[PDB]
């Protein structure tokens, strides 16, 4: 359960989905891990165009992180020296930090789903 | 260098633009999540054990547990979707079309979906021996399958508001590449 995945996951309740309340789920983590992954600035910058940046910040907040740009970074040079600090730090968060145990609460239906080693489960 | 022509799922996955984001709705054991490493895929399955097996086999894989219709995937977020051998398990035409629509709902406006189902041209509603662990014993039960006839899958796609881009047949299966209809 990479942090990134949080941005691609929502409550499965037909009502929260019907009423635009499914996304995003609010996250807590009883446990976490860092797992080494190859660094790809180009892929990171591409991802920025598939990410809901608002939701990305929230989930980082819920997991206790304010180290994250207010809005979507505008990068055109993935290999530029100037963006390497911010990109490395994005790789660190989005790709390398995994939740192993934690919950995912929907704030519209009330339900709380579980992440356990390290699979999120979205069943009633 | 691979010499054999690629099967349609591998072909479709390798044709995706670099750094595309995709969803594998009914990923099973994660068999296809590794075909294209330039691509980010969120896999789901209704089966809790299949997902676990998927994760154990490669923990880089991003896999979740959810129903294939009432799923956890945000609408219009994905560049592509694959549904390989999963919707022929739904037993009403209503729920088979629902499943297709679910696949479509997933897609960006230019997103594309591969759907892959058992062909009748191998009665359309059949029983198939199927192994199921229960209390540690592997029992043999019967699970439901709907065999698809010609153009039935394009019908279900068009009735869902999708557009059919290409159709083919492979190893006793019908497949279709489809996208959202120019409406929506
Ligand atoms: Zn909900």
């Amino acid at each position: 359960m990479k942090f990134l995945t949080s941005n691609f996951v929502q409550c499965a309740s037909k009502q929260c989905v019907s009423s635009g309340n499914a996304f995003p789920l609010t996250f807590s983590a009883l446990e976490m891990v860092q797992q080494e992954a190859e660094f790809d600035p180009e892929f990171l910058v591409s991802m920025l165009e598939r990410i809901d940046w608002a939701a990305l910040v929230k989930v980082a907040n819920d997991l206790g992180n304010e180290s994250l740009p207010d809005v979507k970074p505008e990068i055109d040079e993935p290999f530029a020296e100037g963006n390497q600090g911010l990109l490395q730090e994005l790789h660190s968060l989005l790709i390398e930090t995994c939740i192993v145990e934690g919950t995912m609460k929907c704030e519209n239906c009330g339900h709380t789903y579980f992440i356990k080693n390290s699979i999120p489960n979205f069943l009633l | 260098t691979r010499y054999k022509p690629w099967p349609i799922v591998e072909k479709f996955l390798r044709d995706q633009k670099d750094h595309s984001v995709g969803v594998d709705i009914g990923c099973g054991n994660g068999k296809y999540m590794g075909v294209n490493n330039k691509v980010f895929i969120v896999g789901s399955d209704r089966s809790d054990e299949l997902v676990k097996l998927a994760h154990d086999m490669d923990p880089s894989r991003e896999v979740v547990v959810c129903d294939a219709i009432d799923n956890a995937h945000p609408e219009g977020r994905f560049d592509f979707a694959i549904s390989i051998a999963v919707i022929h398990h739904f037993s009403t035409p209503e729920r088979r079309r629902e499943a297709v629509r679910a696949i479509l709902n997933t897609l960006r406006p230019d997103g594309r979906a591969l759907i892959y189902v058992w062909a009748l041209e191998q009665d359309q509603d059949v029983m198939v021996p199927w192994v199921k662990k229960v209390d540690g014993v592997e029992e043999v039960r019967y699970r439901y399958y709907h065999l698809y006839r010609e153009g039935e899958i394009t019908s279900d796609v068009e009735a869902s508001g999708g557009k059919v881009l290409e159709t083919g047949y492979e190893k006793d299966n019908w497949w279709v590449v489809a996208k959202r209809g120019d409406d929506w």
